[PDB]
């Protein structure tokens, strides 16, 4: 966060198997994401030499300390044309601190929508600032919304520091693991707002199989089988007859009272698999491959 | 305590501005401010060129409308305008004749409308030409980052003073492969100063032809440079003509500044504006030579007819008739003399004038040819 | 579009 | 009361000679012209007269009326297949203000578009929520 | 759009 | 190569 | 065809 456009860069990396490689370059630019939207990319942008192989490869300021780990380029032809991409060692220090207790991240929600603040949107809400995190609506129940956050509100800082975007500020606390306590910088109505939080916690069929989409699913009850919420046409579940309010009862001559019980057998990978589900009154069986 | 860029481009991005202009297309580029108070944008012509709508998006992010001042495509400038300028930041200009190959420079511009991107390298080399060899071209080289939408961004010294426009890019393969070459400062003041006075560029020319010289000519030609602007010949009534600039004469230098190609000085002074006064650095049978001169153009002369009043309010006498010329069209000769117009007697060049000010659709001159009295017609 | 945190 | 299988033979009284001439004549006709038709169903002659017809305040692909007594815009209903509805607005809702200038009643509304702005900023409402949503 | 190195 | 100026 | 009066 200490970073800034100007700041020099030394790019260490493996291109193509030669060896270690050292490149030089500047942060061209700082907050870039877009590459794939729904990632959590608050790039750095960097002029150093970076080509295929030098991912996972650190850079360092002209001390040797890491200020982020270089990860894609843009290459209409895949080699380097002076603009590489480099993920800020302060989400890398974030989520490989995560990494380290619980193998996995705890990713936490604060419980706010919102999209980009534009120019043209400044001009409307007749705010201030012409680049920040637009407040679209709070959730309710949330811990942001117990917080004092009202609607309409733009972000401009957190912890002090200034936010570039706001696919910037999700990708910053995208990472921070969940009750982490935080300060923020307001503009309802030109008036600063300063307000602290705390994480709270946060279902697809393709999240329990890898490859079935448009299948929404969950527990039932107190263990009462795995329940189908709600179904779209044509999508992967349904190609093979799951409905929406279908309760899983079994699989292959065992029971299946939750999400758990279901992935014992998952795991034990049969050949073909049978479900037992139920169509409300009616006992019908699924098959899959 | 570690070096950095950071603090020359604080004061310096807010003065580079990104351009969005709309078989319809949408395009990206880059500008820089010229002007705080007026919303002047130079930025490259290849960029604004056939825009219907010409959106400017500034550091902050703040977008702005702008329209168009002016444009001259034989060197790829172009001069915009921001509509209601509201807390804009110029850009200090250098002088890029006291730039020198290995001076450390800084792009910036936006590259396939990323945002504003900053890069950094040094200049390659100087005075490079022939990429086009119509076009006015006298780039600076540099090894810094420029790719698609680069075009119209600033190349800076590390002062944050700008040296030059970056332009275009030597890649085989539509990336940046280190070469990258930027329109200099000095060439930008002299366009765009000239837009913003003229509305266009008032080209001058000095009436003399020639090519470059290679060090083969220098042996032939007993000359001693090896390289400059060979004086093949020279038009008459042309201001080298009347300054006596002789054929077979070298151009050296360029109001004391050497010159490094005939490509280099043709597109320096296209670039200067009609009158500018001058001198150069002549070598003629191992003489050296200096020469000072006069730019010029490629009573009311009307489409290619000289004329001026005859008589006391006797009417207008044609003067001269160029043959090919929309007089020629006309039919009218040297020596005719006008006597009226569209009923409407003409006294003097005054009255012929009220009657063009009128601005009809069908011209019937009363002339008299000879002895004879005739009509003429136009338009 | 909208993104949610 | 046309119904389907029924043949028109003829139009104000003028036989038609084609179904091309009928749908190239009354094409002209301005919207809400008062016609009589010449039907013919089960054999029997059927004449029907007739009003063209088109293709609160509903600006845009959404419909909307006043609320109360200066109690914004209640938001009725918007078909799912129009440019409104596709920015998320449902039945219900109700403007207490847009662009940060206080609405009243739907005078304040087009009195906004009056001023036209490039982004529309609304102050709805859904629940007991307090929301936002934006246009163009 | 980008590459992956 | 014989351009005017 | 299907056309619409």
């Amino acid at each position: 966060d200490a970073l800034r456009v100007g700041d020099y860069t030394v790019a260490i990396g493996n291109p193509f198997g030669l060896g270690e490689t050292v490149t030089s370059g500047i942060v061209s630019a700082l907050g870039r994401s877009g590459l794939n939207a729904e990632n959590y990319e608050n790039f750095i942008q960097t002029d150093a030499a970076i080509n295929r192989g030098n991912a996972g490869g650190a850079l360092v300021n002209l001390n040797g300390e890491l200020i982020g780990i270089n990860t894609a380029i843009l290459a209409p032809d895949g080699g380097n044309i002076g603009i590489g991409f480099a993920i800020p060692s302060n989400m890398v220090k974030n989520l490989t601190s995560q990494m380290v207790e619980y193998g996995q991240v705890k990713r936490g929600e604060l419980g706010i929508m919102g999209t980009e603040l534009n120019s043209e949107l400044a001009k409307a809400m007749k705010v201030d600032a012409q680049r920040g995190a637009f407040v679209s609506q709070v959730l309710p129940n949330s811990s942001a919304a117990k917080a004092g956050i009202k609607a309409g509100d733009v972000i401009t800082s957190l912890n002090g520091k200034p936010i570039s975007s706001f696919a910037a500020l999700r990708a910053q606390v995208g990472t921070m693991p969940v009750g982490s306590k935080l300060t923020l910088g307001l503009l309802r109505d030109g008036k600063q707002v300063n307000v602290n939080l705390e994480l709270q916690q946060s279902v697809d069929s393709s999240s329990i199989f890898n490859g079935i989409e448009g299948a929404e699913m969950s527990n039932k009850g107190k263990d009462q089988g795995v329940v189908v919420n709600n179904v779209k046409t044509g999508t992967p579940a349904a190609q093979i007859g799951l409905k929406k309010g279908d309760v899983i009862i079994g699989a292959n001559q065992q029971a299946v009272k939750n999400i758990a019980e279901l992935r014992k057998v998952l795991d034990s990978k049969p050949s073909v698999l049978a479900l037992n589900i139920q169509r409300g009154d009616s006992t019908i069986y699924l098959l899959m491959q | 305590q570690m070096p950095s860029l950071a603090p020359m481009l604080e004061k310096v991005m807010p003065s580079v501005v990104s351009i969005n202009v709309e078989q319809k297309f949408m395009a990206l580029g880059s500008g820089v401010i010229i002007d705080a108070d007026k919303g002047y944008v130079v930025t490259n012509n290849h960029v604004v060129d056939n825009a219907t709508v010409i959106k400017v998006q500034l550091s902050d992010g703040r977008k702005f409308d702008a329209k168009m001042v002016g444009k001259d495509p034989r060197s790829d400038i172009a001069l915009i305008q921001i509509q209601n300028p509201k807390n804009l930041t110029a850009i200090k200009m250098a002088d890029s004749d006291a730039l020198r190959v290995g001076d450390y420079t800084v792009a910036i511009g936006n590259p396939f409308g990323l945002g504003e991107t900053v890069t950094s390298g040094i200049v390659s080399a100087l005075g490079r030409s022939g990429l086009n060899a119509e076009n006015y071209e006298n780039f600076i080289q540099t090894d810094a980052a420029i790719n698609r939408g680069n075009a119209g961004g600033a190349l800076v010294n590390l002062n944050g003073e700008l040296i030059g426009i970056n332009t275009a890019i030597l890649a085989p393969d539509g990336g940046n492969i280190g070469i990258g070459f930027a329109i200099p400062s000095n060439m930008v003041k002299n366009l765009t100063s000239q837009m913003v006075e003229y509305g266009q560029v008032k080209r001058g020319e000095l009436g003399i032809m020639g090519t470059e010289l290679n060090s083969e000519l220098a042996k032939a030609m007993k000359v001693d440079a090896q390289r400059g602007a060979f004086v093949s010949q020279v038009l008459p009534n042309s201001s080298a003509a009347k300054a006596g600039i002789k054929a077979g004469d070298v151009i050296t230098s360029l109001n004391g500044k050497p010159i490094s190609s005939f490509a280099a000085l043709r597109a320096q002074v296209g670039t200067m504006p009609v009158g500018s006064k001058l001198t150069l650095g002549l070598l003629r049978d191992g003489k050296q030579v200096n020469v000072n001169l006069e730019l010029q153009q490629s009573f009311n002369g009307i489409e290619g007819a000289e004329m001026s009043n005859k008589g006391k309010d006797q009417g207008v006498v044609v003067n001269n008739v160029k043959t090919g010329t929309p007089a020629a069209q006309i039919g009218l000769k040297k020596g005719d003399v006008i006597i009226g117009a569209n009923q409407q007697a003409v006294k003097n060049i005054a009255e012929l004038r009220k009657v063009l000010d009128s601005k009809p659709s069908v011209l019937a001159l009363n002339i008299q040819r000879g002895d004879s009295t005739i009509y003429l017609l136009m338009q | 579009c909208y993104y949610k945190i």
